[PDB]
C-alpha cells in the first residue's frame, strides 16, 4: 500500500540493513579493475556505520599498502572491524605507493564492507567487499523463515 | 647492467646461509627498479623467494617467508639474501633478478628483465673438500684432466688461462658412494701441436678456495 501508515515496526531488532555487492550489481570485480575505483586523499575523516546482513561475496580485498618507507597508508583497524563474512574468492595484495597520501576512499561514493560494518574507506589487513546497504522492516517470523 | 651473485656454496642443516648479489652500472634505489631472489633446485624449476624494492620494502613467498630475509645495501650496491634453517630442500642455484613493476594503485611486481648467473648452494652435513687433479695423457689427440674427490659442485675448469676454447668438451661430475664428486675434461687437439704447444687446464673449486693448474703432457 502507498500509505506512510503501511508498514509496522514492533521492535527496533526488525530493522534490518542489507549490504549488497557490487559484484552483485554486475560490475567489474578482478583486482585491477576493483583498484581503479580506489584512491587516496587527505582532509576526509573516515566514517564507519553499523549494519545487520549482508550478500555472501563473490570476490573480496585483504590489502595492505604503504608508502615507500614502510608505513602504511591505510588505517589500522578498529576493535570492530571483523573480516568480511563470507567470501567466495578473496584477493591479498601488499605493496607500496611511490606518490600517493592519505586514506583510501572509494570512489563511486561506495562502502567498503567488512563483517557487518560498512566504511567510507580500506582497512589495512581487513577482508573486505564493495558494496552499498539498504535499510527495510522484517519481522522476526519473516526473518525466521529466510534464514532458519 | 650486470648482477653478480655471491656466497658459500656450502651450508649445513640448521644454519643459515647468507649470500649476496654485486649490482653495476645501476643504482640499487633507483625509482621504478625492484630486486629479488630466485631459487632453483637442480633439474627443478624455478621459485621466487622474496623482492625488495628501491625502497626498504619486502616481500616474500608465503612458502619461505618465515625463514628468509633480504636486503639491500644503497651504498654498495648490493644485496643479501639471508635463509634461516635450511634442511636438504634448500639445496639449489639461487639467482639474483631485477624486477620491473607497474604502477597503479600498487607498485604491482613485474617482467624480470635482466639476471644473474647464480651460486649453488648445497646444504649438507659434510664439510668442503679440494679436488686431486691428475694429468690424462694424449693419444686426432685426446687430453685432458681428471679432477677427483671433491665436495661439493660447481667446479669451473680452464685451459691455457682461457687461451684454448676450441675443442675443449668438460662431462658432467659423477657423485661417487663415498659422497665426493669426479669430474672430467679434455680437448681434442691436433697431434700435431703436441710437442709445440703447452697445455695447462685451471681447474677452479670455489667452496674450497683451491685454484689447480695441471700441464698435461704426452708418455
Ligand atoms: C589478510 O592479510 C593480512 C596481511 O596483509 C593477514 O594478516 C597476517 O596475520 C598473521 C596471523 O595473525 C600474522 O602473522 C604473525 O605475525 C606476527 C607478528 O605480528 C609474527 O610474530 C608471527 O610469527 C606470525 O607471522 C601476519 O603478520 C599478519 N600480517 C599483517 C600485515 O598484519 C591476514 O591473515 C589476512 N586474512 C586472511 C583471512 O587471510
Ligand atoms: C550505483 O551503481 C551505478 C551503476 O553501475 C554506478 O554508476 C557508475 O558510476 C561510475 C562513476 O560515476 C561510472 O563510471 C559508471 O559508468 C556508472 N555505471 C553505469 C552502468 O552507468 C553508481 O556509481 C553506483 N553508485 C553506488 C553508490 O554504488
Amino acid at each position: 500500500v502507498d500509505s506512510v501508515c503501511s508498514g509496522t515496526l514492533q521492535k527496533t531488532e526488525d530493522v534490518h540493513l542489507m549490504g549488497f555487492t557490487l559484484s552483485g550489481q554486475k560490475v567489474a570485480d578482478s583486482p585491477l579493475e576493483a583498484s581503479k575505483r580506489w584512491a587516496f586523499r587527505t582532509g576526509v575523516p573516515p566514517k564507519n556505520v553499523e549494519y545487520t546482513e549482508g550478500e555472501e561475496a563473490k570476490t573480496c580485498y585483504n590489502i595492505s599498502v604503504t608508502d615507500p618507507s614502510g608505513k602504511s597508508l591505510l588505517l589500522d583497524p578498529p576493535s570492530n572491524i571483523r573480516d568480511y563474512p563470507k567470501c567466495k574468492t578473496v584477493h591479498h595484495i601488499q605493496g607500496q605507493n611511490p606518490h600517493a597520501q592519505g586514506i583510501a576512499l572509494h570512489l563511486w561514493g561506495a562502502f567498503f564492507l567488512y563483517d557487518r560494518v560498512a566504511s567510507t574507506t580500506m582497512y589495512r589487513g581487513k577482508v573486505f567487499t564493495e558494496g552499498n546497504i539498504a535499510a527495510m522492516i522484517v519481522n522476526k517470523t519473516v526473518h525466521r523463515m529466510i534464514f532458519s | 647492467l650486470q648482477l653478480q651473485e655471491s656466497g658459500p656454496g656450502l651450508v649445513k642443516p640448521s644454519e643459515t646461509l647468507s649470500l649476496s648479489c654485486t649490482v653495476s652500472g645501476v643504482s640499487i634505489s633507483d625509482n621504478s627498479y625492484y630486486w629479488g631472489w630466485i631459487r632453483q633446485p637442480p633439474g627443478k624449476g624455478l621459485e621466487w623467494i622474496g623482492t625488495i624494492s628501491y625502497s626498504g620494502n619486502t616481500y616474500y613467498n608465503p612458502s619461505l617467508k618465515s625463514r628468509v630475509s633480504i636486503s639491500g645495501d644503497t651504498s654498495k650496491h648490493q644485496l643479501s639474501l639471508k635463509v634461516s634453517s635450511v634442511t636438504a630442500a634448500d639445496t639449489a642455484v639461487y639467482y639474483c633478478a631485477r624486477q620491473r613493476i607497474v604502477s597503479g594503485f600498487v607498485e604491482w611486481l613485474s617482467k624480470f628483465d635482466y639476471w644473474g648467473q647464480g651460486t649453488l648452494v648445497t646444504v649438507s652435513s659434510a664439510s668442503t673438500k679440494g679436488p686431486s687433479v691428475f694429468p690424462l695423457a694424449p693419444s686426432t689427440a685426446a687430453l685432458g684432466c681428471l679432477v677427483k674427490d671433491y665436495f661439493p659442485e660447481p667446479v669451473t675448469v680452464s685451459w691455457n688461462s682461457g687461451a684454448l676454447t676450441s675443442g675443449v668438451h668438460t662431462f658432467p661430475a659423477v657423485l661417487q658412494s663415498s659422497g665426493l664428486y669426479s669430474l672430467s675434461s679434455v680437448v681434442t687437439v691436433p697431434s700435431s701441436s703436441l710437442g709445440t704447444q703447452t697445455y695447462i687446464c685451471n681447474v677452479n673449486h670455489k667452496p674450497s678456495n683451491t685454484k689447480v693448474d695441471k700441464k698435461v703432457e704426452p708418455k
